[PDB]
């Protein structure tokens, strides 16, 4: 059934979308780019704290009608971290700033086989949330996350 | 919501300066922040680009590997750290916010002046601009202020301390082979305000801490 | 690095005109590029943006368009607060690069320069100079030739002059001639002669003293 969105940009400005459950996320971010010019690549949508991420759907993250979207500018650039086993070992990791928590994770199972549901990253004393991107905790290149466990 | 640069100002050739770009009503979440910079009469040049969140960096290939663009995160301020800085990297600094797409500057900051000169800082003498038969045109006279020899840039130059505005022409500063800057601040006014009307020239030079008040007689 | 070339380097037009400036990359970007207006001594503002599309707080009269190599940036009335220069630019890869800039001054009839001349001043004699200065004020367009001549012998390489911005209320310019010798030789000459030649003077005018 047809559904309203609304997006919300850094400018102080709300955009009205028409959209379907069913709609991919690169097919809503392709209707942003008409309207606000913005390349799909270089949006990051946000919902309820939550990236939404493409291949997936609006229905995927329960996006109901006249929900709010916020968009910001997707941080873009490949580069490498660490991740060091509190034991410990150390492994290295291609990623990119707007990389999910819960991504890094995956990367980690991939090479490790470490089930996400085990796996708690750390740095600077703090615990990283999986719905949140390197970005948000400023994540520099090179950084050494810590794995627990 | 700005961006405020600090930092800029007078160093020799070889010599080293540090910028900084602070941000008010923004973060750095979500951006890069960018260097521009503008030579004198010239257009805008891109320096450098950094993304705070990461620190990756960019630089442009004629100061890539001299200078040195980084930030911090925890209060949302980009330096430029400049070394073996030379005559031609004098020019306006700006530094510039990107938060919609890749190198588009959606938000750019006051300026910042970076001179590298080894003239050093020198106060300016004062010569007045007599109004006479020869600087007079019906019932309109001329008088001036000669701003000369200072160092560096730049001069503030009003008449009878702000009240006289109209008809004032503050030239462009012109730089001479000395190394020094010079310049004039001329006014016309009624051929018959003279003699009955004061005109002084209130030179300002904060570089040199020099400040004169010269008073232009026929 | 991709070459932004604007079209053209200065246009004169007068309010309420359309304006229409153009800007070539030296390749495809397809709609990647922005425009900036800046005014003298003031940090650029963001117009247009991916080609089309206006930035938050800019006019509806200025409009982009163009895709591939040929984009142009247009103000459908030119207001008194237009008047600047525009610069284009790439965003498609890097390094970013901006176009040399398109200036757009306000449009008026010719102006005669009114000439002056100001020989060198007693106080400053007394410490080398020797500088004696020449105004050409409120004259369009900004197009002037001024000539030196010590006794009639041309001065060249040892004056310096300088144009000021079109002024907001008029829209004229003023250039400035400023002649500085050394104090002895000044001493050793009399005449001193200011030739201006500019399109409001049917005839070059020259304005001169005597020591």
């Amino acid at each position: 059934s047809h559904m309203q969105i609304f997006v919300k940009t850094l400018t102080g400005k709300t955009i009205t979308l028409e959209v379907e459950p069913s709609d991919t996320i690169e097919n809503v971010k392709a209707k942003i780019q008409d309207k606000e010019g913005i390349p799909p690549d270089q949006q990051r949508l946000i919902f309820a704290g939550k990236q939404l991420e493409d291949g997936r759907t609006l229905s995927d993250y329960n996006i109901q009608k006249e929900s709010t979207l916020h968009l910001v500018l997707r941080l873009r650039g490949g580069m490498q971290i660490f991740v060091k086993t509190l034991t410990g070992k150390t492994i290295t990791l291609e990623v990119e700033p707007s990389d999910t928590i819960e991504n890094v994770k995956a990367k980690i199972q991939d090479k490790e086989g470490i089930p996400p549901d085990q796996q708690r990253l750390i740095f600077a004393g703090k615990q990283l949330e999986d719905g949140r991107t390197l970005s948000d905790y400023n994540i520099q290149k090179e950084s050494t996350l810590h794995l627990v466990l | 919501v700005q961006l405020v640069e600090s930092g800029g100002g007078l160093v020799q050739p070889g010599g080293s300066l540090r910028l900084s770009c602070a941000a008010s009503g923004f973060t750095f979440s979500n951006t890069y922040i960018s260097w521009v910079r503008q030579a004198p009469g010239k257009g805008l040049e891109w320096v450098a680009s950094i993304t705070p969140s990461s620190g990756q960096t960019d630089y442009a290939d004629s100061v890539k590997g001299r200078f040195t663009i980084s930030a911090d995160t925890s209060k949302n301020t980009a330096y430029l750290q400049m070394n073996s800085l030379r005559a031609e990297d004098t020019a306006v600094y700006y530094c510039a916010r990107t938060w919609l797409l890749r190198w588009v500057m959606d938000l750019w900051g006051q300026g910042t002046l970076v001179t590298v000169s080894s003239a050093s800082t020198k106060g300016p003498s004062v010569f007045p601009l007599a109004p006479s038969s020869k600087s007079t045109s019906g019932g309109t006279a001329a008088l001036g202020c000669l701003v000369k020899d200072y160092f560096p840039e730049p001069v503030t130059v009003s008449w009878n301390s702000g009240a006289l505005t109209s008809g004032v022409h503050t030239f462009p500063a012109v730089l001479q082979s000395s190394g020094l800057y010079s310049l004039s601040s001329v006014v016309t006014v009624p051929s018959s305000s003279l003699g009955t009307q004061t005109y002084i020239c209130n030179v300002n030079h904060k570089p040199s801490n020099t400040k004169v008040d010269k008073k232009v007689e026929p | 690095d991709i070459q932004m070339t604007q079209s053209p380097s200065s246009l004169s037009a007068s309010v309420g005109d359309r304006v229409t400036i153009t800007c070539r990359a030296s390749q495809d970007v397809s709609t990647a590029v922005a425009w900036y207006q800046q005014k003298p001594g003031k940090a650029p503002k963001l117009l247009i943006y991916s080609a089309k599309f206006l930035y938050s707080g800019v006019p509806s009269r200025f409009s982009g368009s163009g895709s591939g190599t040929d984009f142009t940036l247009t103000i459908s009335s030119l207001q008194p607060e237009d008047f600047a220069t525009y610069y284009c630019q790439q965003s498609y890869t890097t390094p970013p690069t901006f176009g040399q800039g398109t200036k757009v001054e306000i449009k008026r009839t010719v102006a005669a320069p009114s000439v002056f001349i100001f020989p060198p001043s007693d106080e400053q004699l007394k410490s080398g100079t020797a500088s004696v200065v020449c105004l050409l004020n409120n004259f369009y367009p900004r197009e002037a030739k001024v000539q030196w001549k010590v006794d009639n012998a041309l001065q060249s390489g040892n004056s310096q002059e300088s144009v000021t911005e079109q002024d907001s209320k008029d829209s004229t310019y003023s250039l400035s001639s400023t002649l500085t010798l050394s104090k002895a030789d000044y001493e050793k000459h009399k005449v001193y002669a200011c030739e201006v030649t500019h399109q409001g003077l049917s005839s070059p005018v020259t304005k001169s003293f005597n020591r």
